[PDB]
């Protein structure tokens, strides 16, 4: 949710997860980004929706859309038969999810 | 044609050793690269391929063998057995001497065949060892 | 269309293999074996169902989505692997 | 049937039912219920090896009837194959047979056997020792075989 500089006017505006409810999100490259993309992303994952209550605004977006994930383990390929957790640098709650 | 390219000076075996035995020596083979640093990491119950092997302890091998055994087996007879068999076919020789190794003195055991026959023995015995060989 | 459902015949005998599952991770040490990757298995076989254009989980169906999710499972994990093969194989 | 029913749970206090309904005494009663508590963690079938330690247990807690009354042998075995609601007598002497193989080794069946004093000693000194004059269970034991033979016949005579 943000306010537009040149009309001075609140507006939300849905996401990705937003953008595809009731469909598929389909993401990449997950090990290259942002940790709080990731916070952010199992937030939603876990509540399959999007909360809001900010400035000057409430309600609650659903995300019911599914999430397909193309990942990269750290640095280059599969080590060994070593575990998959170890394998990559994405957090447990997340890997659950 | 069919002789002047190749020397055939030559007068890899199906070792006669048994599964046991197989087995004792593929496990016998793993410190050659897997210092007691990180076995219990790799095998736990929850390049040095080129350079001259290191030495390994006894009951370290009796340790990965019950490890990679396809609780089966706890039975020792045999299996030392063949270790002494191994011992006198020199595929796992002694760094100490020849008469008081078979006693537990300072003593040290290091496998004598090279990796062809590890690759042999492996397939032969369906066994697969390019895991535990990580770098 | 399609929403296919269950019946009550397999699903208290796939929590005895979801048991069975939970055993063969504490054997494993540390494993993520929680509501979620039981949920997971009914999750697949409806879409198995979809598939089939059922509006309710066959066996073969199920039988598919269990060995998906312990295969992913077994992917994951360490040397064990191999034992793995065989130690939770008592569902296939 | 029962028995063919596997897949359940018999918690503590459903294990104590199933032997509490045979009226176990302590300390088997309480053997029972952390045996299946480990059997839990090892099972492959539940109802099998729960049915055969039952009564390979509820067999010897009471031999001072069982060896002195033939009849009351096959009035456990036929309370339960009614309780378990079993097919007829061979699976549930298949179950006793193996399972009672399957426990005849564990120090809790030693314990049974040294502590109530009732009747082993005998067969740990010539199996650890290593005689040639134990018993190969091939055979059956003339005290289980007498008790089979004594039953079957008054059953049928």
């Amino acid at each position: 949710v943000r306010k537009d500089p040149i009309t001075k006017e609140w507006t939300l505006e849905g996401g990705a997860l937003v953008l595809a409810d009731k469909g598929v999100c389909l993401i990449d490259e997950f090990d290259k980004m942002n940790d709080q993309d990731r916070t952010s992303i199992h937030e939603a994952m876990e509540q399959q929706s999007i909360s809001i209550s900010k400035a000057g605004i409430v309600t609650t977006l659903q995300a019911r859309c599914s999430i397909i994930a193309a990942a990269n383990p750290n640095g280059g390929r599969y080590n060994s038969t070593l575990p998959l957790a170890q394998n990559v640098s994405l957090t447990e709650p997340i890997l659950s999810r | 044609i069919k002789l002047f390219l190749s020397t055939d000076d030559n007068l890899s075996q199906t070792y006669d050793l048994s599964i046991i035995s197989k087995y004792l020596l593929i496990a016998s083979y793993i410190c050659s690269y897997l210092e007691p640093r990180y076995d219990a990491s790799i095998f736990s119950r929850k390049n040095p391929r080129y350079l001259q092997p290191s030495l390994f302890a006894i009951e370290r091998l009796l340790a990965i063998f019950q490890a990679i055994f396809p609780s089966l087996m706890k039975a020792n007879i045999e299996v030392f057995q063949n270790l002494s068999e191994l011992h006198t076919l020199k595929l796992i020789a002694t760094t100490m001497n020849k008469n008081i190794d078979y006693l537990s003195p300072k003593v040290r055991w290091k496998v004598n065949v090279p990796w062809e026959i590890i690759k042999e023995i492996s397939e032969s015995v369906h066994f697969n060892i390019s895991d535990y060989f990580s770098d | 269309k399609i929403y296919p459902k269950l019946h009550q015949m397999d699903m208290d005998k796939v929590s005895r293999v979801y048991a069975d599952l939970r055993r063969e991770s504490i054997s494993t040490g540390s494993f993520p074996i929680t509501v979620r990757h039981l949920e997971s298995i009914l999750r697949i076989a409806e879409s198995f169902a979809k598939m089939r254009l059922s509006e309710f989980v066959s066996s073969y169906d199920l039988d598919r989505a269990i060995k998906v999710v312990v295969d992913s499972f077994v992917d994951a994990q360490k040397v064990s692997v191999r034992r793995q093969l065989r130690r939770s194989f008592a569902i296939y | 049937s029962l028995l063919v029913k596997k897949y359940c749970k018999m918690t503590t206090e459903e294990i104590i039912r199933l032997c509490n309904d045979f009226e176990l005494p302590r300390e088997v009663a309480y053997k029972i219920v952390d045996e299946y508590n480990i059997n839990a963690s090892r099972l492959v079938c539940p109802w099998q090896l729960v049915c055969g330690l039952v009564l390979n247990c509820t067999f010897i807690v009471f031999n001072e009837r069982r060896r002195k009354d033939p009849r009351i042998d096959h009035f456990i075995v036929s309370k339960m194959c009614s309780l378990m609601l079993t097919s007829k007598v061979d699976d549930v002497i298949e179950c006793v047979k193996l399972v009672k193989e399957l426990i005849i080794g564990e120090k809790w069946f030693r314990d049974l056997q040294i502590r109530y004093d009732d009747f082993r000693y005998d067969e740990i000194i010539f199996r650890k020792l290593g005689s040639m004059l134990q018993t190969t269970n091939i055979l059956v034991t003339d005290d289980q075989y007498n008790i089979w033979k004594k039953r079957i016949e008054m059953d049928l005579a």
